[PDB]
RNA sequence: GGGAUGACCCCAGGCGGUAGGGGAGCGUUCCCGAUGCCGAUGAAGGCCGACCCGCGAGGGCGGCUGGAGGUAAGGGAAGUGCGAAUGCCGGCAUGAGUAACGAUAAAGAGGGUGAGAAUCCCUCUCGCCGUAAGCCCAAGGGUUCCUACGCAAUGGUCGUC
RNA sequence: UGGGGCUAGGAGUGAAAAGCUAACCGAGCCCGGAGAUAGCUGGUUCUCCCCGAAAUGACUUUAGGGUCAGCCUCAGGCGC
RNA sequence: AGGGAAAGGUGAAAAGAACCCCGGGAGGGGAGUGAAAUAGAGCCUGAAACCGUGGGCUUACAAGCAGUCACGGCCCCAAGGGGUUGUGGCGUGCCUAUUGAAGCAUGAGCCGGCGACUCACGGUCGUGGGCGAGCUUAAGCCGUUGAGGCGGAGGCGUA
């Protein structure tokens, strides 16, 4: 419902600011807030755990949304808008210039 | 060197507090102690945890040396009131301010070569 | 000394109620005031 | 609210000058003897006490 | 008066001012100029200056603060400039550590508990009500009943209640 | 004296004061007509330049309000 | 019946401060995140009244609409300025209302923000233009989608 958009479970390059140009996997989608996941943005957030049953956090944490605008999806060599093609059956979205 | 406290939203009018403050400025922390002790005053108890934690904070903190400390200023500056109703005759309604505080106190090293 | 309000739950109901109201034209055109206005409560708030 | 009322507001400078004897004074203390400590005088104090007198702990 | 009208040089007069009449300007918001120009090497706004230009309202310049906006030359519209209205809204002062703390039935001590007790718990003294200041129903009130954890606030002080 | 009922705004009620009618009744309260009207009182916000009054007469259900005249100002014309 | 408020904003991202230290807590002080933490949570910017601390000049034989002019001393960058004020000269608050007000006549505690000569349609002078014995269109119709054309019924003027 007009929530839906460019990237999904699949490989993507950054060109944001930070960590720019990286290449990582899966972004884990959210999409209600309009981010992603890959292997990026890390930051170790000082913890003791939700309950200390299996006690204590640790201390180099978790993988940061990161603004889904930021990352670029690939193929055969780098990124490329989505374009789309038909079929003559069903529907999936070719690279503009290769597939998938 | 100087160690710092600051007590905030203490809940005590200013006016009051400051009379015991003024007491020990510029003093040897051992006499403020004593002082403190044996004045007779709400503002004392106030006042007296705030030296001390900034004592601790002194020694512990920026290793400074509990027997050459003493009390380089302090102040106490006006935090924001409480407002409150107070009924009248002929039903009048006043508002009465319940004022409040933000104590601090600073200490030095005294001497050194 | 006694002063004006002295509660009686029979008489607030008779007297302001719903069914009190619509049987009067005046009252009606309380009710459809008080509706086209948004109040939550169109007849005083009267129950245990 | 009646009768007699201030015809000014009264000025910083003479709100202050009232105050100049407001000041305070630090308690009078003298070093409790029979012990390391300070006590106002004419007092039982407990870090010590008296001799033919009651104090706080001795076991 | 020069008169190469130069709005610049020379000469001579006028310039106290309420109700009012007339003439010039300065600043605020918005529009064209704009798909432009300035901008993180710092926009607007804020704080300082003994400096520069204006008769003045104002405008520049410099230093600190601020962190994303601003908008010339030349013109066009108007919710356009506050000190007063026992003006309106809000904030903070004075009186002031001042009057008060709500029946003149009345208190004292010893033990507990607690970071902290005149103000909580227990005991022993003392005082006050007793066609009540005791007990039982009706109205009205709407969980205030009982219990365990608490004390920022509510309690006209304190508070572990 | 408790509980249940009835009567209202030029209307009720009143052993009669113009009393009472939800803490101010010689005519209740609420909303609307409504931004009533107010010849009365108060207030009216940046700068410089030039000129600069009146508190009289006539009439006025007029007399602390007006209309004409008089006295201030600007523009055009006339020229001792 | 009816009346009727106040009250918006951390940061690009919660990375919203683990752990230690004083404290019953609330607060703080170290540490750590962040470009920035007087961005630390009724947190952007944070003006004024109002309340503090520290520093320079200054005051206990004076007398005042609180200032100004002149000397003189001290304190801070240099033949000149800035800050402060000992002595001497001179000086009846602002506004309104009034024949006349410092007035013992009205209003105002102080600061900030809100707050009062407008618009429509007629009319009448003045003025910058167009066309002229003529000048001008209204409702509407066609286009534009920030484009303009057409439309003489009518109106004023020529006795």
């Amino acid at each position: 419902r007009v929530k839906m958009h460019v990237k999904k479970g699949d490989t993507v390059l950054v060109a944001s600011g930070k960590y720019k140009g990286r290449v990582g996997k899966v972004k884990e989608v959210l999409p209600k807030k309009y981010a992603v996941i890959v292997e990026g943005v890390n930051i170790v957030k000082k913890a003791v755990r939700v309950s200390p049953k299996y006690p204590q956090g640790g201390f180099i944490e978790k993988e940061a949304p990161l603004h889904a605008s930021k990352v670029r999806p690939i193929c055969p060599a780098c990124g490329k808008p989505t374009r789309v093609r038909k079929k003559f059956l069903e529907n999936g979205k070719k690279i503009r210039v290769c597939a998938k | 060197m100087e160690a710092k406290a600051i007590a905030r939203y203490v809940r005590i009018s200013p006016r009051k507090v400051r009379l015991v403050v003024d007491l020990i400025r510029g003093k040897s922390l051992e006499e403020a102690r004593n002082i403190l002790r044996y004045t007779n005053k709400r503002g004392a108890y106030f006042v007296a945890k705030v030296l001390e934690s900034a004592a601790a904070n002194a020694v512990n903190n920026h290793d400074m040396l509990e027997d050459r400390l003493y009390v380089k200023a302090a102040y106490v500056d006006e935090g924001p009131a409480l407002k409150r109703v107070l009924p009248r005759a002929r039903g009048r309604a006043d508002i009465i301010k319940k004022r409040t505080s933000h104590i601090t106190v600073i200490l030095g090293e005294k001497h050194g070569k | 000394m006694k002063r004006t309000w002295q509660p009686n739950r029979r008489k607030r109901a008779k007297t302001h109620g719903f069914r009190a109201r619509m049987r009067t034209p005046g009252g009606r055109k309380v009710l459809k005031r008080r509706r086209q206005k948004g109040r939550w409560r169109l007849t005083p708030a009267v129950r245990k | 609210a009646k009768h007699p009322v201030p015809k000014k507001k009264t000025s910083k400078a003479r709100r202050d000058a009232r105050r100049s004897h407001h000041a305070l004074t630090p308690p009078t203390l003298v070093p409790c003897p029979e012990c390391k400590a300070m006590k106002p005088p004419h007092t039982v104090c407990p870090e010590c006490g008296y001799y033919a007198g009651r104090k706080v702990l001795e076991v």
